[PDB]
């Protein structure tokens, strides 16, 4: 049963280093071509580098050219990362070529599927300080809505429930950068005009907040 | 089951055969295929090891293929000499190996009823070999005769000069016996060794035909081959030559080192190149080369690390053109880059390969065991029918990387030419061959790497001689077992026979025309020849895609006429054939080409003094039994009074008056053989004037009749070979049943033993050959041997022979004498197993107007009454140094270099030497023909 | 190098035909569901991969079309239509979001004020609660270059979208205005609906 695993993701300092493995099981590094496709956040698929180890040929992105290296060892991949920017931060995928001895240099290229690929890891690239998560409420207007804000956590993820979990309706939205370098996050939640506890939970950090909201 | 790793039955093949077929890979490593056949007659089986000559011991060039040598010679269990060959031949078998680069490759046949007793003595190959001692001494000059016969072969030194340029694989006396003495080094070790250490299990094939289930067959292979060792062993430029031949030849050899493409089976992508590069349709390679009055042949594709070559011949013309001939060729490859890969081109091959394995005709047992013994170590047990057939996957990609590297700049060049006779500086070690070697200059490369377009390039075009109708018409209702006459007329016979066997969608169409100007002498010969290959060469580029379309088609010239064979898918058949006849009656030659070939025509009648000894002695012999017969010598000196008026002139005549016999053969109507008949006589008449021939004008020729009690010598020497050849030929008398089978019998009988005593025990040569000759409705028992030694002794060896035989048909057992006859009798009466072959065997019974369709069930049915009795005294009567009727003729061919216990040789009398050929025949009486 | 459209919407059972325009003259294609890897499609841009939905088309008309003719409720995903070209290298699309259809909605608009603790250490909040499809507009009262949104996943259930944005400002200037607005444009607003809100 064919499949790949990446592996050595975490969180690195800006212009620092990295080093994944795209663990192969099923069939030989040696025989087929390794590639390395990065998705940023809430961005499209990207391409980063590849290569075959038979010709032992090799191929980078523009976008990165002397801060990767792709290389492999005879049953492994490695995509080694330097000086990786604030911007390196997203999530890689690794595939291989469908068809076995796809000859890297060629002047008309010929698009195989790639058929097997990684689940990713994702490599977070930011230099701050791990931070517990700061609430802050929403009031309404005087058919209601009311709810909560984490404004400044490090890093991903965060958990927000309504009443220890106890409440539909309840629109929890996605993380989005501070020109800080810290996410941020607001959830809401509509309920008939007729008290609301909401429990912030952050885990990297053990940090646990429940704030209540109140109209006016 | 703990034997076998694993069992892959369905394994594809073709809906046309009945055979059935089992994969398995025994628990030691070795993949097994299975073959049952429950019609055939002789079972087969081979084992391909995976390793040959690349993996010899650097101090001891040939091991390998010395060991193949020595596998056969004994074992624990059957330690008699030849009790392996012994059995083969008395159960109507024989046996081979090869040893190649990457390979060596052991099969056998035998008769179906004793496969697991072969089987059983082949097992014991690999589980213990003796080895013996006096078996290498000898067997070491067995192998040293056979690199001597090799010697003075162009191919081989070519072989070998390019492999130099790096051991020497085949091996001699010098270094598998000399050499390693002098360096203190033991030669059975070292082959205990190499045996010990390559010879794994792992590195094994084995496949095995034969009557019995599938289910016996597993037994048999999983008894023999389970208990073998697997100790897994690992699998292991810009150059210009100058080279003299021995033959005077003319040729060009550029090769490029490519990737071993073994792994892109599915694709196959040397061959879609080679398809392409070797082309001889419009707008080809060869078309431009050939236009170009540079070359008459090329051959392109991929050469067993590996190689792609495209090869030509040289006229006079083209021998100082090789540079530009070189520049074409790049230009033609720049054209496939610059057009890039083509999936049209693709789908065409792989559908003509599909139906090529649809149709595809029923092998001979040997090779089909043979070749797929070799395969197995490349492909899963599933694929092992279709790898070489189907193509799966369009690659675009891989042909692509094939073509990046036919490249100016790892090309290699080499030209073989009598012109650089005392120009050359080197010498090859091994074979003595004479060369030079240079670089190639920079600006040459240079000017090649910019091969531009020419538009003489274009690739091929659909091949619209593809087949597409397969239906195979009904067996009709008056069908009969043997061909029937169905037209008999002055100007032809036809003989139709509609296929009743082999159920292909094919046919064999053949046609003698008789005209007696075609042989009256040798000036019309070599007219009539030069006739012919100059209208095939004219037909070349219009024939080449019927070629490629499984249609092909033989024509040559006879000495009865002329001899013309069409066979394949019978879709398009009619259409070939009635542009070669109308191309035929109505050729006009063009200048060029007849300079050309007359000029290549000329060299060929040369080369007849580098042939093999052998060769010579039958040629000779030939000469001397036959009436009329003109030697390739006054071909020659007749060539020169032939012009172009001369053949213009020739030709109309020729056609002038003519007999057409002809065998309609295969899937095809009465009423569509009358049709092609028909077409054939009406579009000679319409374009040559043809009439028919009178009765009497049909001469056939006779042969010369030996006198009573005489013996008599013919001698000539070979000039470039350093062996000899003779050959002994005892007439006895016309053919009839019982002659026939008298004389058959003594040969199936001597056989065997002639081969182990003058052979394998006494050494007198490689090549030792026995059996019936048959010429001209005349017969009589004939000895082939090229030797070392001197002709006199082989004469006294093979009559000491004759004598030990008598002495053992005296000597025999009732039930010894009834197996030769069964197996005689089994030999007869073996079927023809695909189509071709029984038009051979119709159109041998055709030709010597003999039509005796039913001969092998007379003759065979005759042959179970006969005796001991009747042989003894048959022999006594025309073979024995006293018989009242001996008839003796011999032909001696001197080494170049040659001077013009045992069992005991009897005192011969002085023979009568031929010192002329034409008094010799002129003072003879001739047999009569045989009656039709 | 191109594709489209950036996104489809469509009911299950519905026909979605996805273009990608492009030496290399064929194309592959990829179903990337949120989160997960890529999938394999087609790879010769006719021929689909093993295994997969024979719904699943690759068409040519020049232009390379990747086509779902029984789409189902779990073929709503991304599609990436993916090129191999000289040099070693790849390229993707910027993607194909097929979206499921249902009928219009109205952003149930809300704003929210910047909480008191939070001006102690501010950010004012607008939130569009349901409405279909994506396509909205919210500038904020003179307008905007400090404005951050998030959108949602469509909803389990009744499909709708919930925008949310973000107007963040340092105190020194919150107080020094008095009137902020949110004004959101969508296609079931008759007048584009003004939100303000005063201090
Ligand atoms: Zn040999």
């Amino acid at each position: 049963e064919v499949q790949l695993v990446e592996s050595g993701g975490g969180l690195v300092q800006p212009g620092g280093s990295l080093r994944l493995s795209c663990a192969a099981s099923g069939f030989n590094v040696s025989s087929y071509s390794i590639h390395w496709v990065r998705q940023a956040p809430g961005k499209g698929l990207e391409w980063v580098a590849s290569i075959s180890s038979y010709y032992g040929s090799t191929s980078y992105a523009d976008s990165v050219k002397g801060r990767f290296t792709i290389s492999a060892d005879t049953n492994t991949a490695y995509l080694q990362m330097n000086s990786l920017r604030a911007e390196d931060t997203a999530v890689y995928y690794c595939a291989r070529d469908r068809v076995m001895y796809y000859w890297s240099f060629s002047k008309y290229g010929y698009p195989y599927g790639m058929d097997y690929w990684g689940q990713g890891t994702l490599v977070t690239v930011s230099s701050a300080s791990t931070k517990g998560p700061s609430v802050f409420p929403l009031a309404p207007s005087s058919t209601a809505a009311l709810g909560c804000l984490v404004k400044d956590y490090f890093p991903e993820p965060v958990t927000v429930s309504w009443n220890s979990g106890a409440l539909s309706g309840v629109h929890t939205f996605p993380a989005v950068l501070q020109s800080s370098g810290l996410y941020s996050l607001s959830s809401v939640v509509t309920v008939p005009s007729s008290t609301y506890i909401c429990n912030v939970n952050h885990k990297p950090s053990n940090t646990k907040v429940d704030k209540k909201v109140e109209p006016k | 089951n703990p034997a076998i790793k694993r069992i892959g039955n369905h394994i594809t093949k073709s809906p046309e055969d009945k055979r059935e077929y089992r994969g398995l890979e025994l628990a030691n490593g070795i993949k097994v295929l299975l073959i049952s056949d429950p019609t055939t007659d002789k079972s087969s089986a081979a084992l391909d090891v995976h390793i040959g000559s690349l993996s010899d011991p650097p101090n001891i060039a040939g091991l390998s293929h010395f060991l193949e040598h020595m596998l056969f010679l004994g074992t624990k269990k059957y330690p008699k000499e030849n009790e392996y060959s012994q059995f083969l031949s008395e159960h109507a078998g024989s046996s081979n190996a090869f040893t190649s680069g990457e390979h060596t490759n052991y099969y056998f046949d035998v008769s179906h009823e004793h496969l697991e007793g072969a089987l059983d003595r082949f097992a014991q190959f690999f589980l213990s070999p003796l080895f013996d001692e006096s078996a290498k001494d000898r067997e070491v000059n067995a192998v040293d005769s056979e690199h001597e016969k090799n010697v003075m072969n162009d191919a081989w030194r070519l072989f070998q000069l390019e492999k130099a340029t790096s051991k020497f694989g085949t091996g001699n006396k010098y270094t598998l016996e000399t050499r390693p003495n002098q360096e203190g080094i033991d030669v059975r070790q070292e082959l205990l060794k190499f045996h010990s250490a390559y010879y794994s299990s792992n590195l094994m094939a084995v496949v095995v035909l034969g009557r019995e289930s599938l289910d016996d067959l597993t037994n048999l292979v999983v008894k023999l081959f389970s208990e073998v060792e697997n100790k897994n062993v690992p699998l292991p430029l810009k150059q210009l030559y100058k080279i003299v031949p021995i033959k005077d030849i003319r040729n060009l050899y550029v090769t490029f080192p490519i990737p071993d493409l073994q792994k892109y089976y599915k694709s196959n992508p040397g061959h879609y190149l080679g398809h392409l590069i070797g082309h001889e349709g419009p707008g080809s390679l060869l078309s431009e080369l050939k236009s170009k009055g540079w070359v008459n042949t090329l051959v392109g594709g991929q050469k067993e690390f590996m190689f792609f070559i495209i090869n030509v011949d040289l006229t006079e013309e083209g021998l100082l053109h090789v540079e530009d001939i070189i520049l074409h060729m790049f230009q033609y490859i720049q054209k496939l880059r610059a057009e890039g890969p083509q999936e049209w081109v693709f789908q065409e091959l792989k559908d003509l390969n599909a139906v090529a394995f649809r149709f595809k005709d029923k092998e001979r047992p040997r090779g089909y065991t043979s070749k797929i013994a070799g395969i197995l170590h490349y492909y899963p047990l599933e694929e092992v029918l279709t790898a070489e057939y189907l193509l799966e996957e369009f690659r675009p990609d891989l042909i692509e990387m094939v073509l990046d590297k036919l490249r100016p700049e790892n090309v290699r060049v080499a030209i073989v030419s009598k012109s650089f006779e005392g120009k050359t500086d080197r010498t090859e070690e091994w074979y003595g061959t004479q060369y030079k070697q240079e670089a190639i200059p920079d600006e040459v490369i240079k000017k090649w790497q910019n091969a531009d377009l020419n538009g003489k390039f274009k690739l091929p075009t659909k091949n619209e001689f593809i087949p597409t109708n397969f239906e195979i018409l009904p067996l009709e209702k008056e069908a009969t077992p043997y061909p029937a006459l169905i037209k008999d007329t002055a100007m032809s016979k036809l003989w139709f026979k509609q296929d009743d066997k082999f159920f292909l969608p094919k046919a064999n169409l053949n046609f003698e025309f008789f005209s007696p100007f075609a042989y009256v002498d040798p000036l019309h010969s070599n007219m009539a020849y030069l006739y012919l290959e100059l209208l095939k060469d004219s037909l070349n580029e219009y024939a080449y895609a019927a070629e490629l379309a499984g249609l092909s088609y033989d024509l040559q010239n006879t000495i009865y006429g002329m001899y013309l064979s069409v066979k394949g898918y019978n879709d398009k058949q009619p259409i070939l054939l009635k542009k070669i006849i109308e191309k035929m009656a109505t050729f006009e030659i063009d200048e060029k080409r007849f300079e050309i070939i007359k000029e290549a025509y000329m060299r060929s009648l040369n080369n007849f003094r580098a042939e093999q000894p052998h060769q010579h002695a039958m040629y000779y012999l030939r000469l001397l039994m036959t009436e009329v017969a003109w030697t390739k010598d006054e071909l020659k000196e007749a060539l020169d009074d032939v012009t172009l008026p001369r053949l213009k002139a020739f030709i109309p005549q020729l056609l002038s008056r003519l007999h057409i016999e002809a065998l309609l053969h295969g899937n095809i109507t009465k009423q569509a053989a009358l049709g092609i008949m028909q077409m054939v006589e009406d579009t000679l008449i319409e374009h040559a004037h043809t009439k028919p021939l009178l009765p009497s004008q049909l001469v056939r020729y006779r042969e010369v009749q030996l006198p009573d009690r005489g013996w008599f010598v013919y001698q000539q020497r070979n000039e470039v070979h350093n062996n000899s050849g003779i050959e002994i030929y005892y007439q006895t008398d016309m053919q009839s049943t019982s002659e026939n089978m008298f004389l058959e019998l003594f040969a199936q009988i001597i056989s065997e033993p002639a081969f182990n005593t003058l052979r394998t025990k006494e050494q007198l040569g490689y090549i030792v050959f026995s059996g019936p000759r048959r010429a001209n409705g005349i017969q009589g028992l004939r000895f082939i041997i090229q030797s070392e030694k001197p002709p006199h002794y082989l004469e006294s060896r093979v009559e000491a022979f004759l004598i030990t035989m008598e002495k053992s048909i005296e000597d025999m057992t009732e039930e010894a004498f009834q197996k030769h006859i069964q197996a005689l009798a089994i030999r007869r009466l073996d079927k023809p197993k695909k189509l071709s072959a029984e038009s051979a065997k119709y159109w041998g019974e055709i030709i010597s107007q003999q039509y005796n369709f039913d001969r092998d069930n007379t003759e065979v049915a005759y042959l179970k009454t006969l005796t001991k009795e009747d042989i003894i005294k048959f022999y006594k009567e025309m073979l024995a140094v006293d018989a009242p009727r001996r008839h003796k003729v011999s032909v001696h061919v001197l080494a170049r270099e040659m001077d013009s216990n045992l069992s005991q040789a009897p005192a011969l009398p002085q023979p009568e030497v031929i010192q002329n050929m034409t008094e010799f025949k002129r003072g003879l009486p001739l047999f009569p023909l045989v009656k039709p | 190098m191109t594709q489209s459209p950036s996104s489809l919407s469509a009911s299950v059972g519905d026909r979605v035909t996805i273009t990608c325009r492009a030496v290399s003259s064929a194309v592959a294609w990829y179903q990337q569901k949120p989160g997960k890897a890529p999938k394999l499609l087609i790879y010769s841009t006719s021929s689909l991969y093993s295994g997969v939905p024979s719904r699943f088309s690759g068409s040519r008309s020049t232009d390379f079309t990747l086509t779902i003719s029984s789409l189902q409720p779990e073929d709503f995903a991304t599609y990436y239509c993916q090129q191999s070209s000289p040099s070693f290298l790849i390229t993707f699309g910027q993607g194909t979001k097929v979206e499921i259809k249902r009928t219009v909605a109205a952003p149930s608009v809300f704003i929210f004020p910047p909480s008191d603790s939070q001006l102690k250490s501010a950010s004012v909040v607008c939130l569009l609660n349901n409405f279909y499809p994506r396509e909205a507009k919210v500038q904020w009262k003179a307008l905007s270059g400090n404005s951050q949104e998030s959108v949602t996943e469509q909803d389990s259930k009744d499909s709708t979208y919930s925008l949310s944005s973000t107007l963040t400002l340092s105190k020194a200037d919150y107080e020094k205005h008095k009137v902020y607005a949110c004004e959101v444009t969508h296609q079931g607003l008759s007048s584009p609906v003004t939100k303000s809100f005063n201090r």
